[PDB]
RNA sequence: CCGGUCCUAAGGCGGGGCCUAAUAGGCACCCGCCGAAAGGGAAACGGGUUAAUAUUCCCGUGCCGCGGGGGUAGGUUCUGC
RNA sequence: CGCAGGUCGCAGUGGCAAGGGGGACCUGACUGUUUAACAAAAACAUAGGUCCCCGCGAGCCCGUAAGGGUGUGUACGGGGGC
């Protein structure tokens, strides 16, 4: 399911340290930190930058903005989202609302 | 109606002009009859087509989806912020006017 | 000599000092701000829970808050009684709707925001008690408090939640961390001193004690200090 | 120290010049206008250093060879 | 200067003389070029290598010069022009 | 071309009237092809001497620039000897 | 169609960006001639790629390939001549790094 | 024209004020200053010379800052192309 | 970097340079730290676990006082134990 390693994944660089547990923390972390997301603005596939814990940085659009210490969006981020960036489910539900 | 659909029909049938800098370019020198922007265009575009649309006499119609979402729609691997209908052909596109 | 440690971090020694000049500034509300502004940057303050956000008003007044999640670099937000309940906007608490998740909350109007302020967490509008200007607010311990209706709050959930649930796999990782904090990094168990160092130290099996009153001298008051109970006794109390 | 292509425009130096200095190759000679801020260097052809030189002479330039 | 010199402030050139020495010249470095206020990118025109100050440095014939790029400068003033 | 903003600049500066600065100009003009074109020769990139050559050679007949000819005439002299040497180790 | 024959634009780039002018011609679908008269704007007559104007919502009536004074005597018609004068100024401050990635 | 000298860093000192039985003791506040011969930071290179100095002397060729004279572009209601 | 052939020595990584290896138990998880001058360890630390004091005019600590540290901080936090 990894490039080289079948379950330790990114937690691949400890070795065997830090104990079974610790790692597969990582690893289960560290597998949506570093995939794909899609960007809140453009919408597209591509692996964000984090520039730091909370600030990440969409290479296609630029939008540069305020999410998770290690993903782009919490759970309880997703349900209090600024909506200047919900325009698509805006215009969604108008349209299923007017024809 | 289903967008996509006449869209398609737009596009093969009638002459349909794909991309922001081609639509301002439309909207600015040619007679576009709609102009078609994604839900999710960034402020500065949609604020220009706004002008522009405004300063020509054009409709605006806001598509209800990304533009990842409109490219689809129009049977295009890419994304498409804003497209100009100069040429309705065979589809009845213009009925998203009102 | 005899002093515990305790009693050493009191003298403000650079070892347990802040190293705040790492950052751009306090992250607080300045006194007179009002009417929309933009969200100029986002940034990482060494030492500091969250991302923080600067943003500059029309009139030219810049200040750093802690960014909402889903804040944006470019957006706008809008300052005072008249600002929709919209994340990133910063609202007069008595004008904040009941249910609404707050952050930065102030307890009294001017005091820069005090409360809810570490990456992740959120204060809750509970109820509105205006005959007396006061506003209920959740805090995210639980507790629920008066804070001054005319006081500020952001509204969101503070950025950056989740940090803490990653382990900082190293003894090297939480020093670097250290170094940012005003910490003392790391720490020496009580029973591992001599008696001369700490209440624990000493004996042939070295033991922790028992805990000590709340009236205890400093130097004493070390361990359990006043403590309502100890071990999964107390947390079932607790509940 | 500065070099001029030109012969009309080095003139202009040449002509204001403490002493001109004179080194000359087969192919090419190399006037050096000394002014007070900056040596001047011009590479012309044999026969147009000739030329050159006894116009600066004619102006009371001092010409020396180095 | 010679703890000076072990820093790596000044670049280390070294350079053959005509007496036929090889010598170390210790140089400063190029100072940084103006950026732009909004994208922090370097402007046109302006990203000359400098190496010391006082350099007077001419900005490009535009209204606000060597402040902002040009893309920044169009987009301001479209916005104002509608508003 | 490698030195064609001087001709422009050259162009402009004479239909402004400023004399002095057309011949300013006219000396960079000079400076940017012999300057170029020498580098080139030194370094033994005979093919890229050789375009900026003919270039010279085209603009000293437009500006009828002399200083150019004899410039150009001693940087082929020089092309020659270096071509000359290497058909003879060859 | 926008930039046509009499519809005043600002000029957005070059050493002119800021000075309002009009449109007089039309070239191709990428240029037209514009002249906002030299001793009343400052912008001298010539082509201008349309990229590099934003139309104003002000237009006046005039023919094609109108001449200076023609344009002259139209703005004063209208009434825009002091118009005509004021240079757009930006508002720097408002600009972030997403407008013009 | 090599360094100091200048700048600020972590920090420090003095006056005022507040504290103190009191001070030569303390310092959150106001004002000022100090704080780097490895940080920031104007401007010099080659050759020769002495028993012993050498980017310092001598020769040559330059650079920086400040000030002035002449010429020029430009200006002289208004704006450089 | 490879192939075919010839050939010498006791010895061809010829000097120089340059791991002995394996099985098992106890013990501390690991890297790290320590009795400057008889102890380097199984001691200390550690990441992780858990409990306590605390909503900030707090909790804990320093100062005779003026005042101070934590704190340019705010429960995904500060402090205190194991
Ligand atoms: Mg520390
Ligand atoms: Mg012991
Ligand atoms: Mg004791
Ligand atoms: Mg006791
Ligand atoms: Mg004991
Ligand atoms: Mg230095
Ligand atoms: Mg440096
Ligand atoms: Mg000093
Ligand atoms: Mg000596
Ligand atoms: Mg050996
Ligand atoms: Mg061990
Ligand atoms: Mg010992
Ligand atoms: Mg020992
Ligand atoms: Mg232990
Ligand atoms: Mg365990
Ligand atoms: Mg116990
Ligand atoms: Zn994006």
């Amino acid at each position: 399911p990894f490039s080289h390693t079948k379950i330790v994944g990114p937690a691949g660089r400890y070795g065997a340290r830090y104990g079974m547990g610790i790692r597969r923390k990582v690893t289960t972390i560290e597998v949506k930190q570093r995939g794909k997301h899609r960007c809140p603005s453009c919408r597209s596939l591509v692996r964000l930058e984090r520039l730091a814990f909370g600030i990440w940085h969409c290479p296609k659009c630029g939008h540069t903005f305020a999410g998770g210490a290690y993903v782009p969006q919490t759970i309880l981020g997703k349900t209090i989202a600024p909506e200047e960036l919900k325009g698509v489910e805006a215009e969604k539900a108008k349209w299923k609302e007017a024809a | 109606i289903d967008i996509g659909r006449e869209l398609q029909v737009a596009i093969n049938t009638g002459k349909v002009i794909i991309g922001l800098r081609e639509t301002k370019k439309s909207l600015l020198t040619g007679a576009p009859k709609l102009v078609i922007i994604a839900a999710n265009a960034p402020r500065w575009a949609r604020e220009d087509i706004e002008y522009y649309a405004k300063l020509a006499g054009v409709p605006i119609f806001t598509f209800p989806g990304s533009s990842i979402e409109l490219g689809a729609a129009a049977k295009r691997p890419h994304k498409i912020m804003a497209l100009a209908v100069v040429d309705p052909g065979q589809s009845e596109i213009l009925k998203l006017v009102e | 000599g005899k002093r515990i440690l305790v009693q050493r971090r009191g003298r403000g020694g650079s070892q347990f000092r802040s190293p705040s000049w790492k950052r751009d500034g306090p992250v607080r509300y300045p006194p007179n701000i009002s009417g929309r502004g933009i969200v100029v940057e986002i940034l990482h303050e060494p030492g500091l829970n969250a991302p923080v956000a600067k943003i500059r008003m029309e009139n030219g007044v810049e200040f750093f808050n802690y960014a909402a999640e889903g804040l944006y670099v470019g957006q706008v937000i809008q300052v005072g009684p008249d600002a929709p309940p919209a994340v990133g906007n910063v609202l007069p608490l008595g004008k904040i709707p009941e249910g609404t998740m707050v952050f930065n909350v102030e307890k009294r109007f001017g005091d820069g925001g005090k409360f809810a302020r570490s990456g992740g967490t959120y204060a809750l509008v509970i109820g509105q008690r205006p005959e007396e200007n006061k506003t209920i607010v959740r805090l995210p311990s639980g507790r629920v408090i008066e804070v001054d209706a005319r006081g500020r709050a952001t509204i969101g959930i503070v950025a950056g939640g989740g940090r803490v649930e990653k382990p900082f796999v190293k003894a090297g990782k939480k020093y670097h961390r250290a170094r940012a904090k005003s910490w003392k990094y790391p720490t020496v168990r009580g029973k591992a001193m001599s008696p001369y160092a700490h209440p624990h130290g000493g004996g042939s099996h070295q033991k922790g004690g028992t805990p000590v009153p709340k009236t205890a001298p400093p130097g004493q008051k070390v361990g359990f200090i006043g403590s309502r109970c100890t071990g999964r006794g107390c947390v079932r109390a607790r509940a | 120290p500065k070099e001029i292509f030109l012969v009309e425009l080095w003139k202009k130096y040449g002509e204001k010049a403490q002493v001109v200095r004179v080194k000359r190759y087969e192919d090419f000679v190399k006037l050096k206008a000394r002014l007070s801020g900056y040596l001047y260097t011009i590479r012309v052809p044999p026969d147009k250093a000739e030329q050159l030189i006894s116009e600066l002479k004619a102006k009371n330039v001092k010409v020396e060879e180095v | 200067p010679r703890p000076a010199y072990r820093s790596r402030s000044l670049r280390r050139v070294k350079v053959k003389t005509p007496g036929g020495r090889t010598v170390v010249h210790y140089e400063k470095r190029a100072k940084g070029v103006p950026k732009c206020a909004v994208t922090g990118q370097p402007l046109g025109g302006m990203n000359s290598k400098v190496y010391r100050f006082g350099i007077s440095t001419r900005a490009p014939s535009r209204p606000y010069g060597g402040v902002v790029s040009h893309k920044v400068l169009a987009r301001a003033i479209r916005y104002a022009v509608r508003r | 071309p490698l030195c064609s903003k001087w001709e422009s600049l050259i162009t402009w500066a004479e239909k402004g009237g400023n004399s002095y600065k057309a011949l300013e100009f006219r000396e960079k003009l000079v400076e940017c092809i012999v300057y170029t074109a020498t580098e080139k020769v030194k370094k033994k990139k005979l093919d890229e001497a050789e375009e900026l050559l003919k270039y010279g050679k085209e603009v000293a007949k437009k500006f009828n620039i002399e200083e150019l000819n004899f410039h150009i005439a001693l940087l082929e002299k020089e092309i020659s000897k270096i071509r000359q040497r290497r058909a003879q180790a060859q | 169609k926008v930039i046509d024959v009499g519809r005043v634009v600002v000029k957005v780039l070059g050493r002119e960006a800021g000075r309002k002018a009009v449109v007089v011609d039309i070239v191709d679908e990428n240029y037209v001639v514009i002249t906002g008269p030299k001793s009343l704007s400052g912008v001298r007559r010539r082509r201008v790629n349309i990229n590099h104007i934003e139309p104003t919502d002000k237009k006046i009536e005039i023919k094609k390939g109108a001449s200076d004074e023609e344009v002259l005597k139209a703005l004063e018609a209208a009434g825009l001549v002091e118009y005509m004068k004021e240079r757009v100024k930006p508002k720097l401050f408002e600009i972030t790094p997403a407008d013009v990635k």
